[PDB]
């Protein structure tokens, strides 16, 4: 129920270096 | 290659 | 994996190590999904072709790692496992079909910033994303060539059209599986490795912005080939004996 949800990102605002490809790709 | 671990586990 | 990167740290805090206690080795990749349970491929545990039959004393599962080879204190949980549970129709003998199993930990895990389980894939978020063109990602702390990392690594893969992945190999593909991987002439490279086995490939969401894990790292020819592609297991088509062995257990 908090899957999913990573605590260094997620749920700070915080992307990662490359997710924007996956999201782009979408 | 590997660092031991704490032997608690390896039991 | 090959021609990925370093992972950033808390990139995927569902990665989990299936490390053997002796020798003291890294056995393949897996991901937590719930505070006790780990999900990985079956030919990890069983795979009879090469004499590999381990047990739940055989094995510690390391989560919250970063390092492969380190013992990240204060940082990682290392974890004994209560029960394996293999896909009864897992095929060894001929594709690797059905490629999952299911380890219940002995006792709970708790979360942290580096300890965070994945999502499962409801109906709709796979029919909606596990689409060709489409990309995953997949991590894991194995061979960077057909050499391994000494920090977790990661590679985004586009999701490869059905036939192509039935051309690209004499194995019989089942609708278990999906291939994952550049063409040759789509001049980007990657894949996973060996090592890098029963690791997830997971997407993130658009919807609510959730992590979910799609497939489980399978099997391939060689590593980084080109035209031949990764393989990986169908979590969502397998996800009624998850959710079974779940709840029965
Ligand atoms: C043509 C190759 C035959 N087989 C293997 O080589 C094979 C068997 C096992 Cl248990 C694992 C395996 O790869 C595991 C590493 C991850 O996959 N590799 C790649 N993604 N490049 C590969 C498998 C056996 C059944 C189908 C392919």
């Amino acid at each position: 129920a908090d899957c999913g949800l990573r605590p260094l990102f997620e749920k700070k605002s915080l992307e990662d270096k490359t997710e924007r490809e996956l999201l782009e790709s979408y | 290659d590997f660092e031991e671990i704490p032997e608690e586990y390896l039991q | 994996i090959v021609e990925g990167s370093d992972a950033e740290i808390g990139m995927s805090p569902w990665q989990v190590m299936l490390f053997r206690k002796s020798p003291q080795e890294l056995l393949c990749g897996a991901s937590l999904i719930s505070d006790r349970w780990v999900l990985t491929a079956a030919h990890c545990l069983l795979y009879p072709p090469w004499d590999k039959n381990f047990t739940e004393n055989d094995l510690l599962v390391r989560i919250g790692k970063h390092s492969r080879t380190r013992y990240e204190r204060n940082i990682e949980k290392i974890s004994m496992l209560e029960k394996i549970y293999i896909h009864p129709r897992y095929n060894w003998r001929e594709n690797l079909d059905r490629d999952i199993a299911l380890m219940k930990l002995k006792k709970p895990v708790a979360f942290s910033d580096y300890i965070h389980p994945v999502c499962l894939p409801d109906r709709e978020t796979a029919a909606s994303l596990l689409q060709a063109g489409y990309k995953g990602r997949v991590t894991g702390w194995g061979n960077l060539k057909e050499g391994q990392p000494s920090v977790l690594q990661v590679v985004n893969l586009p999701i490869v059209e059905r036939p192509v992945c039935k051309d690209s190999t004499r194995i019989r593909i089942t609708d278990n599986m999906f291939c994952a991987g550049y063409k040759p002439d789509e001049g980007k490279r990657g894949d996973a490795c060996e090592g890098d086995s029963g690791g997830p490939f997971v997407m993130k969401s658009p919807f609510n912005n959730r992590w979910y894990q799609m497939g489980i790292v399978s099997w391939g020819e060689g590593c980084d080939r080109d035209g031949k592609y990764g393989f990986y297991t169908h979590v969502f088509r397998l996800k009624k004996w998850i959710q079974k062995v779940i709840d029965q257990f």
